[PDB]
Parts: structure tokens; C-alpha cells; sequence
């Protein structure tokens, strides 16, 4: 009811539970790709693996 | 000192994100010292909006 | 009736490569 | 709550910037990761609860 | 067999290597050993404490 204190008002809740397994990506951030330089050094990120 | 909304008092310490913290007003991550707010309705607030 | 499955049945247990190494 | 509904999130782009910045949400709490890191991640399988 | 004296000390030092490679993988109570899993989830105050 909208007489109750905030402690008996109703909440809506939503839980994003993640896996990143030993396993390939699925969902990804928005983030945008860049070219792959062969044969040099790089600072690098694959789907998240830094 | 200056003036935020009740829910923005949350961003008033080291190592935090959102509007205030990053475009307002940001604490380095060895802030020594005390962080003091009151609610000021009775004060701060107008009929229209202050 | 039985059979004995002797060293039958294994798979590797995750996607990630491994060479020349012992794994646990 | 006693019978939860679970969505599949997968093979998409997410951008969680959308969510945790929203004026929308009373608590914002996670685990194992950041808030502002998740868009700078990919997951296997994400799943909405 | 003869020269078992040379070949313990051989086995007893790659041994001591091998213990102190392997033990990189422990978590020691951190949510991965991998340092960069740690640097890429986690903010500073949390990522410094793992």
C-alpha cells in the first residue's frame, strides 16, 4: 500500500550475473577494435584479456 | 563548500564516479581530512524551485 | 551383461591449449 | 520473488554506462567486478535475473 | 645409478624451480592469480586490496 514507510514499499530488483569461462565471449562491451600488428610488441586486449 | 541534492552526498569521498564526482567537484585518493553535510530545506529550497 | 571400460571415456576437461606438460 | 524470472543475454553488445549512471536505481552493488570496468569486458553468457 | 650423488642435486634444484613457478597460480586468497585479471575488473580500491 502506498500508507506504508519505505522498509514495506515494493522494490523491483534486477541481478546480472557474468561468466567469463575458460570458454570464448559472447556479450561484449561497447568498446571498438584496432588493427592487429604482427610481429612487433603490443599492449593488447582480447575480448577483455588484457 | 557549495550546495548538492540529498542522493549526490554519496559522491563526497575518495575513489568514487557519477555527475558531481567527475564533472563537479573530485577528491584525490589520499584525501586527509572530513567531509561535514546537513540537509538544508528549511534554507535552500523556494515555491516554483529555488 | 558387462564390459570393463579399461582407459576409456576421457575428454579435455577445458578449451584451453596445453603442449609438452603434465596437467592435473 | 518466490518463482524468479531468468533472460538470456547473449551474441550482443552491452553498454552498462547506461545502467549505472541512471538516476533510476536506489542500489547499485557489484561483486567480482566494477561498475565502470564492465565496458571494457566480454563475458561467455550474461543473465538477467 | 654410480653418480646418484650429482644427479640429486640436479633434481633437488630444478625441483626448488619448479615449486616457485608453480606457486604464481595460487590465489592466496585474491579473487584470480592472474594480475591482470584483477587489474582488468577491478578500480583501484578494490583492484590494491586483491
Amino acid at each position: 500500500q502506498p500508507t506504508n514507510g519505505v522498509g514495506y514499499q515494493p522494490y523491483r530488483v534486477v541481478v546480472l550475473s557474468f561468466e567469463l569461462l575458460h570458454a570464448p565471449a559472447t556479450v561484449c562491451g561497447p568498446k571498438k577494435s584496432t588493427n592487429l600488428v604482427k610481429n612487433k610488441c603490443v599492449n593488447f586486449n582480447f575480448n577483455g584479456l588484457t | 563548500s557549495f550546495v548538492i541534492r540529498g542522493d549526490e552526498v554519496r559522491q563526497i569521498a575518495p575513489g568514487q564516479t557519477g555527475k558531481i564526482a567527475d564533472y563537479n567537484y573530485k577528491l584525490p585518493d589520499d584525501f586527509t581530512g572530513c567531509v561535514i553535510a546537513w540537509n538544508s530545506n528549511n534554507l535552500d529550497s523556494k515555491v516554483g524551485g529555488n | 551383461a558387462y564390459t570393463n571400460s579399461f582407459t576409456r571415456g576421457v575428454y579435455y576437461p577445458d578449451k584451453v591449449f596445453r603442449s609438452s606438460v603434465l596437467h592435473s | 520473488v518466490y518463482a524468479w524470472n531468468r533472460k538470456r543475454i547473449s551474441n550482443c553488445v552491452a553498454d552498462y554506462s547506461v545502467l549505472y549512471n541512471s538516476a533510476s536505481f536506489s542500489t547499485f552493488k557489484c561483486y567480482g567486478v566494477s561498475p565502470t570496468k564492465l565496458n571494457d569486458l566480454c563475458f561467455t553468457n550474461v543473465y538477467a535475473d | 645409478s654410480a653418480l646418484g650423488k650429482l644427479q640429486d642435486v640436479v633434481n633437488q634444484n630444478a625441483q626448488a624451480l619448479n615449486t616457485l613457478v608453480k606457486q604464481l597460480s595460487s590465489n592466496f586468497g585474491a579473487i584470480s592469480s592472474v594480475l591482470n585479471d584483477i587489474l582488468s575488473r577491478l578500480d583501484k580500491v578494490e583492484a590494491e586490496v586483491q
